[PDB]
């Protein structure tokens, strides 16, 4: 009768170089999972009314990221939810050129 | 605070309604109804980030 319970540590803030691959982790203890990215539009991740630009990416839970680019970095979030509610932990990805 | 409680109330009321409707087209109408109400409640950055996060998860149903 609760919101889903997630492993506290993950996802962890990851730093990667461009052209390399990235793996983000999520661990559910229990309940569907979908990852999200926070979209930055004109230097603002928030819209007109004050809602965030957030996009669903997929549906231990790993997310494969191959050949990361500059637009691939930002905030990633793991959404777990059930009949009662939701729980989410966010991490930030960093892309570095060569 | 008290607004955050009405959000979870709308979510659970919408979760129950979504997952008890066999008509896949009527399920989208229930999301849109919860979409407008949820956007009509939240006022803070975390509350608006919550009301958004919910909306995408009812679509996973």
């Amino acid at each position: 009768p609760h919101r889903p319970i997630l492993q506290a540590g993950l996802p962890a803030n990851t730093t990667a170089v461009v052209g390399s691959d990235v793996e983000l982790l999520c661990k559910v203890y229990s309940p569907h999972i979908q990852w999200l990215k926070h979209i930055v539009i004109n230097g603002s991740s928030f819209g007109a009314d004050g809602f965030p630009y957030v996009q669903v990416l997929k549906t231990v839970e790993v997310l494969y990221l191959r050949n990361v680019s500059a637009e691939d970095a930002g905030e990633y979030t793991c959404l777990a939810g059930n009949s009662i509610g939701l729980s989410y932990q966010s991490a930030w990805l960093t892309v570095l050129p060569e | 605070g008290d607004r955050r409680k009405e959000m979870d109330k709308v979510y659970r009321t919408a979760f129950k309604r979504i997952t008890s409707t066999p008509d896949k087209e009527k399920r989208k109408e229930v999301v849109k109804e919860a979409t407008e109400q949820l956007r009509r409640i939240a006022k803070d950055e975390e509350e608006k980030k919550k009301a958004a996060y919910m909306i995408l998860f009812l679509k996973t149903l």
